[PDB]
């Protein structure tokens, strides 16, 4: 789906 | 609008997740704040759903997902070594 990234 | 600065843990990480961008056509919002992380424990405190406007003083309105992500990890834009964020809760 829509990308989310961890920081 | 509320300004929030912080510094990464020893592994250079911060402990929050993002989503959106110019490519996802979504504003850039905080997706989750893991507890115990810096981003959980700063004053003023980061929270889920805050909209970010600037990172180290850069308007990202027209930037992409991978691009922003690269902006945060650029550990040299950080004056005094803290990461400055401006958000709109």
């Amino acid at each position: 789906t829509r990308r989310e990234t961890q920081l | 609008l509320v300004l929030i600065r912080m510094k990464p843990d020893e592994n250079g990480r911060f402990g929050f997740n993002v989503k959106g961008g110019y490519d996802q056509k979504m504003p850039v919002i905080v997706s989750r704040v893991a507890p115990g992380t810096p981003a959980d424990l700063c004053v003023p405190r980061l929270n889920e759903g805050d909209q970010v406007v600037l990172i180290n003083g850069r308007d990202i309105a027209e930037h992409t997902h991978d691009q922003v992500v690269l902006f945060i990890k650029a550990s040299c834009e950080r004056h005094s070594g803290e990461l400055m964020l401006l958000v709109r809760p």
